[PDB]
RNA sequence: UCCUUGCUAC
RNA sequence: AGCAUAAGCAGGA
């Protein structure tokens, strides 16, 4: 007898047999080695898509140009995908979709856009993912790469009193116009550099290896920009941020499923006696090797024409930024003898002298890249890769979907980031053959090339949209990530709550049907037992820490008021994942073990739930050994000066301390503030405010000298 | 130079503090006369006064100080007695009127100027207007003037008359929208511009002054000419053609321990003795490993005498009752010690002549067929096993009247099911073997560890451990997330070998074993494979693949009563069918149909599958039958769907199928599925 | 007598040689990006790295003086509870974490823990206090809402709570002056007559004050009426399929 | 030129 | 040998 899984879909739809056919449960691939030949080929790749060799010569850069808009060569092969925008093209569309809706419409989301960059602090840029610091030539936290770029400006001349966004940036300009910066290499030593080799450094972005992408059989190349790209990038997502909240056609801020619901019951109400509407579920391909930064220049000139003149400059520096980025190129190839036993290492620096040890791939994309290569980098000026502008191609998406010709044929739809739903409205089959390729037309002119691979259509809503499988009435919900469940894996308290909180969270966005509930928290909650080596005092569990509870059990009176990291049972549910687990215990607690659990002195503790088993685990070992030990030393001396500065000010973690003087200045300042409102209602006595002043001074002609 | 004109009038510590705080304000030069004049006047009004007062004066001068303070002291005092200030920060702050005052100072008309103040704060402070020419509109309320007011007027015509002898006038005034123009910024924006456009001055130009035209349909309609794309219907031209499962030698059996052919010796679990190294030991007395003798001759495989040294050595090592095996050549030969390239990085070369030609190469993945053998375990691995619970699962929490009840009832109807299969037996493998390679991997690198590979079941009540083989650790330096470490598995089955299935293995004999309903044989298995830290970090934790699978039976449940409104889930779980399992002769219309409970079992399966053959040729098929999926629904309800390229998506799929069992095994299930789908819908081939 | 030790730690810190070249140097904003200086990458795997510091003997850094006031070397029978390696901290064991819960000295605190938390309390007491119903079975869903989720009744809107911790905690570096502050200033006289004299620190005294004051307003997925009581009865009273809802009072 | 060692409880 | 899949691990200081 065989068997087959999917015979249950034979009288069921694809919104409940769907959530079978992810396999979410096992272990995501990851890339293993160098990932240079992925960039190779998206550059090169890049370049392949750029259908034309219109070179400029360049006068800042050692390298050649080649330009990517109106400068077309028309292949035959035309449902290859394009790279080369029309402008007059794309500017017809943005006077198209700006005569729908409103007549100052890019003034008022510009207005309200400049309004938020005004009453903005740049503290906000830590407040972010991964960054490139090219002190180092390392990937490292945005905190941490601003304060070495803060430091590079303090190092090489005068000191910082920004504060702001627009003074850190006209900062950042300034370094552009200086000859020389100096900052520090590893053992601190003091290097500098030149102008224009800091030129090729404030525009490198890093690529690396995509790590952890469930649905796709060969990997991709992820890049990582600098710091100085970041605030205008930041400037640009919160412009295009005003104008995806302000349409009525996109779907990236979240509802996405009222809008289908609008768009669908309100376009099936503009029908004729003879007319149908056809659905069309696409894929962008290609999404991030055909958007060129230089529309993105023309059309944001074209939105902030009457803004201001801070902003009309402001919001067009980024696209400047991307249009001659470079790009690292991983960290080269190995070569081996022919027995396999001596494996020599050649980097990214030396990969044009060897470059005779290449294989036949490695040399054709090799030699496709090679008028464009630096020594470490290389340049790319059309390319949009991954971490970059998402909010604003959509907004090129909504400007494809609003396109007017002049019947009664028409279309309209829903934009994401790469994933478009079409709805067509007609009469006759090869009049639906003129309008999709009349929409083929449109966007492969603007420069989106649909997939002819993975699109598809129907007559009534059967459509796909973000991994939700919408079907006639019913709605499907996105199959969520399972070890989100457990991350937390920090202490005895703030795991299993934690979860609870997942749990609820994960109940009210998606469905999480109650049994799957009662599930998981049971799973959890034995994935918490096997963690922490804590099991009920009525198992047969005999290790070092279940022969403590087993013999003194007896002195518990009410044995259900125990924690379940001491040995308690369950008594949180689905209709208690808001309530912890202590606070719903302490109804029932023994009064001796309660006054001994929560007591602040403890040796553990002392140096959102209650704070009585928080303990912290112990460093690592090999964290003074290596060559950056002295980086330790350094986060150690700012631990001490944010202890001093705690020390100072008794509020200081609830509002954020804004300010541009200096730290020890209000510090001295202040001492000296409260020395005088508590001398005159308070101390009086001379040797005290006599030595307090003597040592407020000695501290004062130690520090200027 | 302006300090020395202005210290001929200008008082000297007004330099300092003046100075001092158009240091806070910015960079700016008239702002010293300003705050020369504003603070001057103020110490003007403070000059001679408080003849007789309480221990703080009449008047605070606290406008012209450190901008941090004037709050601060604003709140001692106005704490003090209870005031509160309106948005505003005053220039002198009074006590014996229990108000504020504030001073402004102009070269206007000084109606204009209150009009301006007045109009923000209206009558709540005190505002006081003054001018160089001498005009004074001021609030209502007065105070001891007419000898402050006749030295600062005074004071205002000397400055004036200072100003009128040095023609000093536009200077005098009192109190954003540009960025900073660089020199290469503007070099770089010009340079990237588009290619009809000059300077970045012309295109905002252009685009400042751009309207449409009727020459973009002229374009748009040239290029719908150009194109020679035609839409595919599914009616007419039914191309959806079984895929190209590879016709080459068959898939052998890639896990990593053996579910089906797995043999296990049982004792009583004791409690004291639960560590890992004891289960050994209590089962190196419980399992008689004396009669394990093994000939050096294997029936297949590829090293014979390394596998016999090794499984001595190791025997001998668990019999003196220690686990750790002497360096010896078999294990230098086996897990892999100095079997690693030199890896010379490109500071040293010491090039020669047509010496060490080095180079690289690369192969990619051999390509496998069909497996015969995955219907056998996937009809055993859902088979009831008498060893009854194999998952250590948790307590259940108590219940109020409100839906939990059946929360409840779900979980344990659904927990009665999987408990006594034998997937809950690999997934026990799993996590008590992975898990205790885990803490040995941690604990101990460098040196080769003997983990035993158990499980833990209640026969008939009484609490058991198996024992299903013997793995042996590889000196894991785990660095990274990857690394490989070398497992070497020795294995217990009792049933004949098969060169197709176990390819891999180095089957040896064990002996013999007494089988009650005579005495059968033993066969041990012996693989070397490897591990990684990832790997260990999924597998140990396959509990959770029970959480999909109730949430899908759910759905169908909860879809139920969602066309019914009427509570029926105890007699629907019951009284509804669900189709699998057709037969292998014929496929059109002969399904079974199965309960609706045992179903879930089923589903066990496939979620515990996913755990173990998760490649990235498993995730690309999942996404493609996601679109086949989509068009089989689009067939179910007679929708005439259609696509544009069908050759290059079969050349994706067909792409994404080399070597995985599942994928190939899911392959031959979706062809079966348009076959059987194929007898009622017509969108497909035979 | 606090201004003189911070006079002998600022004196302390301004002995350095280095240190000197770091305040007075940067910005009062530039703590913020002095408070994070995270070398490590992301801790990619919490629960990886927290089972392997659990599987060994002493994972846990603990406080000498205050174990060894009360505390024994070693259990009854070879437990381990204490080493010698190493500022004078010393690595532990979880037993003693568990021997501390069941063999060691207790402080009554149950007024101070009863009161920091009234806002998690309150919603025990208002959890234990409510009646169910039958189950309805019936299709059910609606669109996406910003709803204030707790039974407050003060109802700030996350502006005048800061300023007004501000104007309470500590009020000689608290804000410019608004005009937000009048009748709760009044409010302000109230909190002043309630947190001048407390064990608590003034951490814990601005997180206890911030929710009594603070309806939480978020993004959620409502159907039926929009009660700000039974919106942590949001996720227990109905899902996509199905419904419960009974309640009288 | 050299091979230091962490003590495992579903 | 093996794990693995377009390139790495199978010690290093």
């Amino acid at each position: 007898m065989e068997i087959n899984p999917y015979l249950l879909m034979l009288n069921n739809d694809i919104t409940s047999m769907i959530s079978l056919t992810y396999p979410y449960t096992g272990a995501p691939p990851m890339s293993h080695g160098t990932s240079t030949k992925y960039s190779m080929e998206t550059v090169s790749r890049t370049y392949s898509y750029s259908r034309t060799k219109k070179e400029v010569p360049s006068g800042i850069f050692p390298i050649e140009r080649r330009k990517f808009c109106n400068t077309i060569e028309d292949k035959e092969n035309l449902e290859k995908p394009n790279g080369n925008v029309d402008i007059n093209f794309m500017l017809s569309l943005a006077e198209m979709l700006e005569e729908k809706m409103g007549k100052g419409f890019f003034k008022f989301c510009a207005n309200e856009a400049e309004a938020e960059i005004l009453k903005m602090h740049f503290s906000k840029l830590t407040e972010g993912r991964q960054t490139y610091d090219w002190t180092s030539e390392r990937n490292m936290p945005a905190a941490t790469a601003l304060q070495l770029t803060v430091d590079a400006i303090q190092e090489t001349q005068g000191t910082f009193k920004g504060t702001t966004m627009v003074e850190y940036c006209n900062k950042i300009l300034e370094m552009m116009d200086w000859p020389e910066v100096k900052f520090k290499k590893v053992t601190l030593m003091i290097t500098k550099i030149g102008r224009e080799e800091f030129i090729k450094r404030i525009c490198t972005i890093n690529t690396m290896a995509k790590d952890g992408e469930r649905g796709k059989y060969k990997r991709r190349a992820i890049a990582t920009p600098g710091m100085g790209i970041r605030p205008f990038s930041k400037i640009v997502e919160t412009l295009a941020q005003k104008i995806c909240e302000r349409l009525a056609e996109s779907g990236l801020p979240v509802e996405k499923k009222a809008k289908l619901k609008t768009t669908v019951s309100s376009t099936n109400s503009k029908l004729q006696e003879g007319q149908f509407m056809v659905n069309i579920t696409g894929d962008n391909s290609k999404w991030n090797e055909c958007q060129q930064p230089e529309a993105y220049l023309a059309m944001l000139a074209y939105i902030t024409k009457d803004s201001s003149n801070l902003m009309k400059d402001l919001c067009s520096v980024a696209p400047t930024l991307f249009c001659n980025k470079y790009v690292k190129m991983g960290q080269g190839f190995r070569a081996k003898n022919k027995r396999k036993t001596k494996e020599i290492v050649i980097p990214a620096k030396k990969m044009k002298e060897r470059k005779e040890l290449m294989n036949a791939e490695w040399r054709d994309l090799f030699e496709t890249i090679e008028p464009y290569m630096d020594g470490e980098c290389c340049f790319l000026g059309g390319g949009m890769l991954m971490g970059m502008f998402n909010m604003l191609s959509t907004v090129f998406g909504v400007m494809t979907l609003n396109y007017r010709e002049e019947r009664n044929c028409y279309w309209t739809g829903l934009q994401s980031s790469d994933d478009f739903v079409l709805f067509c409205i007609s009469r006759t089959w090869p009049e639906m053959e003129m309008t999709i390729l009349k929409f083929i037309a449109v966007c492969k002119l603007m420069g989106i090339n649909m997939s002819l691979e993975k699109s598809y259509g129907c007559l009534p809503e059967l459509f796909e949209f973000t991994s939700m499988f919408f079907s006639g009435d019913f709605v499907s919900n996105i199959a969520l990530e399972l070890p989100a469940f457990t991350t937390a894996g920090m202490n005895e308290g703030t795991d299993f709550t934690a979860a609870m909180s997942v749990i609820r969270t994960n109940m009210i966005n998606n469905g999480l049907s109650p049994g799957t509930a009662l599930m998981a928290l049971r799973i959890c909650l034995q994935e918490f037992r096997a963690t922490y080596r804590v099991h009920p005092y009525d198992s047969g569990v005999k290790n070092h820490r279940m022969k403590i509870i087993r013999k003194f059990i007896e002195t518990i009176e009410n044995k259900d008021g125990l924690l379940i990291s001491d040995g308690g049972k369950l008594m949180n549910n689905i209709s208690s994942l808001h309530i912890p687990e202590e606070i719903l215990k302490e109804d029932l607690m023994d009064p001796s073990y309660r006054n001994r659990v929560f007591n602040p002195r403890n040796p553990f503790t002392q140096f959102a739930v209650v704070s009585t088993h928080s303990f912290r685990t112990r460093s690592n070992r090999t964290l003074l050994n290596t060559d950056m030990r002295a980086m330790a030393l350094e986060e150690k001396r700012y631990q001490v000066v944010c202890n001093m500065y705690r020390s100072v000010f008794e509020s200081a973690d609830v509002n954020t301390p804004i300010g541009s003087m200096s730290m020890g200045e209000a510090i001295e300042a202040k001492i000296l503030d409260r020395a005088r409102t508590q001398f005159e209602n308070g101390i009086i006595g001379g040797e005290e405010y006599s030595e307090i002043k003597r040592l407020i001074e000695d501290a004062k002609r130690q520090r200027l000298s | 130079v302006i300090r020395e004109i202005a210290k001929r009038f200008l008082e000297q510590a007004t330099i300092n503090i003046a100075e001092e705080v158009v240091r806070e304000y910015g960079d700016h030069e008239r702002t010293m006369i300003s705050v020369g004049v504003h603070f001057q006047a103020c110490c003007l009004i403070s000059d001679e006064y408080t003849l007789e007062d309480e221990t703080t004066p009449r008047y605070v001068l606290l406008e012209g100080l450190k901008r941090q303070e004037a709050i601060s002291k604003q709140n001692n005092i106005c704490s003090t007695l209870g005031l509160e200030p309106l948005r505003n920060l005053a220039d002198i702050f009074d006590r014996k009127t229990r108000r504020f005052l504030e001073v402004g100072i102009t070269k206007r008309e000084s109606d204009e100027y209150y009009q301006e103040k007045f109009n923000k704060i209206g009558n709540d402070m005190d505002i006081h207007v003054f001018t160089y020419e001498g005009k004074y509109f001021s609030n209502n309320p007065n105070g001891l003037e007419d000898i402050q007011k006749t030295r600062i007027f005074t004071f205002l015509s000397f400055v004036s008359d200072e100003l009128r002898k040095e023609n000093m006038f536009t200077e005098m005034y009192v109190t954003e929208l540009e960025m900073y123009k660089s020199k290469l910024f503007i070099a770089m924006r010009d340079e990237s511009v588009p290619l009809p456009y000059i300077n970045y001055e012309h295109l905002r130009t252009r685009c400042e002054t751009f309207k449409r035209n009727q020459a973009e349909c002229e374009a748009k309609v040239a290029d719908v000419a150009s194109r020679l794309k035609i839409k595919l219907e599914h009616l007419e031209e039914n191309k959806l053609r079984p895929l190209e499962i590879p016709k080459e030698k068959e898939a052998p059996y890639t896990h990593k321990f053996l579910m089906k052919d797995a043999w296990f010796f049982a004792k009583p679990h004791d409690s004291e003795r639960a560590q890992p190294q004891q289960i050994l030991y209590d089962f190196f007395e419980a399992a008689n490993m004396g009669f394990m003798t093994t000939s050096p001759k294997p029936i297949f495989g590829k090293q014979g005498l390394m596998y016999h040294s090794l499984w001595g050595q190791t025997k001998r090592a668990i019999k003196d009752k220690r686990n750790e095996l002497e360096p010896s050549e078999q294990r230098d030969f086996l897990c892999g010690i100095g079997r690693a390239s030199k890896k010379i990085q490109e500071d040293k070369w010491q090039e020669s002549r047509e010496e060490e030609f080095k180079q690289e190469e690369t192969k990619g993945a051999a390509k496998r067929g069909f497996p015969t053998w995955f219907n056998e375990e996937w009809l055993w691995a859902m088979r009831d096993s008498k060893i009854g619970d194999w998952i250590p699962m948790a307590e259940m929490p108590p219940c109020k009247n409100e839906m939990e009840d059946y929360a409840k009832k779900m979980c344990e109807e659904l927990e009665s099911k999987i408990q006594g299969t034998n997937c809950a037996r690999e997934m026990s493998k799993l996590i008590h073997t992975i898990g205790s390679l885990h803490t040995e991997c941690r604990n101990f690198p460098g040196k080769v560890k003997i983990v035993p590979i158990y499980c833990r079941g209640t026969l008939r009540g009484e609490s058991t451990d198996c024992l299903f083989g013997i793995a042996i650790k590889g000196k894991s330096h785990l660095n990274k997330d990857d690394g490989m470490y070398t497992v070497v598995t020795f294995e217990f089955s009792t049933e004949e070998p098969n060169p197709s299935k176990h390819e891999k293995y180095t089957v040896f004999e064990a002996g013999t074993v007494p089988v009650e309903a005579k005495e059968k044989k033993l066969f041990l298995y012996c693989r070397t494979t490897g591990m990684s830290k990832l790997k260990n970090d999924w597998f140990s934790k396959c509990r959770r693949c029970l959480i999909p699978t109730m949430e899908t039976v759910e759905q169908i449940v909860l879809k139920e009563c969602a066309l019914k409104e009427e509570n029926r889930v105890s007699e629907m779980l019951e009284n509804k069918r669900a189709w699998i399992a057709h037969e292998n002769g014929e496929n059109l219309t002969r399904l079974v149909s199965t309960k609706l409970k045992d179903l879930c079992r089923m589903l066990i399966v496939t979620q515990f599958y996913y755990c173990i053959y998760n490649d990235n040729q498993l995730e690309g098929f999942c996404n493609e039958q996601k679109k086949f999926l989509m068009f089989l629904q689009a067939d179910k309800d007679s929708k005439s769907a259609f696509t544009f390229n069908q050759k290059g998506l079969y050349e994706k799929i067909e792409e994404c199928i080399v070597s995985n069992p599942l994928c190939i095994f899911l392959a031959d299930r979706l062809n079966k599925l348009f076959l059987v789908a194929k007898s009622n819908g017509a969108k497909y081939f035979e | 007598s606090l201004l003189l030790t911070l006079a002998k730690e600022y004196a302390n810190l301004t002995k350095d040689k280095k240190s000197c070249k770091l305040l007075s140097q940067g910005t009062v904003s530039s703590y913020t990006t002095f408070k994070k200086w995270t070398t490590s990458r992301k801790e990619k795997n919490p629960s990886l790295r927290m089972r392997w510091a659990m599987g060994s003997k002493f994972p846990i850094m603990a406080n000498r003086e205050i174990l060894e006031e009360a505390g024994i070397p070693e259990q009854w029978e070879g437990i381990d509870l204490w080493s010698k390696k190493d500022l004078g901290m010393v690595l532990a064991s979880p037993a003693a974490i568990t021997y501390w819960n069941f063999c060691g000295p207790g402080v009554d605190n149950s007024s101070v823990i009863k009161d920091v938390y009234k806002a998690k309390f309150m919603k025990k007491e208002r959890w234990r206090e409510t009646l169910w119903g039958p189950m309805n079975f019936e299709l059910v869903g609606k669109q996406r809402r910003v709803v204030e989720t707790q039974p407050v009744e003060i109802k700030l809107n996350q502006k005048e709570i800061k300023e007004l911790t501000m104007w309470v905690l500590f009020e000689d570096e608290a804000n410019l002056a608004s005009k937000f502050i009048q009748e709760n200033f009044s409010l302000v006289l109230s909190l002043r007559e309630l947190y001048k004299g407390k064990a608590v620190n003034k951490d814990v005294a601005a997180f206890m004050i911030a929710h009594q004051f603070s309806p939480e307003k978020r993004f959620l997925p409502t159907f039926g009426p929009i009660r700000p009581e039974r919106m942590e009865l949001l996720h227990c009273l109905g899902g996509d399929f199905w419904k419960i809802e009974a309640v009288t009072a």
